[PDB]
């Protein structure tokens, strides 16, 4: 499951898998935000490639 | 590692090879409280001394 994939790799840089588990939905969202810009950014800019 | 059920008990394994352990407290660590984890499990963890010594 795709949280618990997530949950080690952050023990793979040295943070304890609990904080992710006690942040799991901040960390999605601002996953999701994330994705959105580089959308924006990509949908009107005109020099990226 | 992980925690694996073979349907009825549970146990805690590595990942990359099977081999099923007994959940104590050697294995484990304590962090917060039990409201906070999406899909948490009850069941017992077991503590290593309480057979070996009680004196
Ligand atoms: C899941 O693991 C448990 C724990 O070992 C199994 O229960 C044991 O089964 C053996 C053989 O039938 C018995 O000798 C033990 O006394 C049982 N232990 C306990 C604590 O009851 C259980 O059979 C396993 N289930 C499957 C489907 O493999
Ligand atoms: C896991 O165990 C806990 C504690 O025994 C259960 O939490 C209780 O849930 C009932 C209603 O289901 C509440 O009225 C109690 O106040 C709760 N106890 C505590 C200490 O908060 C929980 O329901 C169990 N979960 C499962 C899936 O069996
Ligand atoms: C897994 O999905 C079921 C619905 O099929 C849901 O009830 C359960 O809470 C989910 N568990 C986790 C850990 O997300």
């Amino acid at each position: 499951p795709f949280a618990m994939q997530m949950a080690y790799r952050f023990n793979g840089i040295g943070v304890t898998q609990n904080v992710l588990y006690e942040n799991q939905k901040l960390i999605a969202n601002q996953f999701n935000s994330a994705i959105g810009k580089i959308q924006d950014s990509l949908s009107s800019t005109a020099s990226a490639l | 590692g992980v925690f694996v059920s073979n349907g009825t008990h549970w146990f805690v394994t590595q990942r990359n090879f099977y081999e099923p352990q007994i959940i104590t407290t050697d294995n484990t660590f304590v962090s917060g409280n039990c409201d906070v984890v999406i899909g948490i499990v009850n069941n017992t963890v077991y503590d290593p001394l309480q057979p070996e010594l009680d004196s």
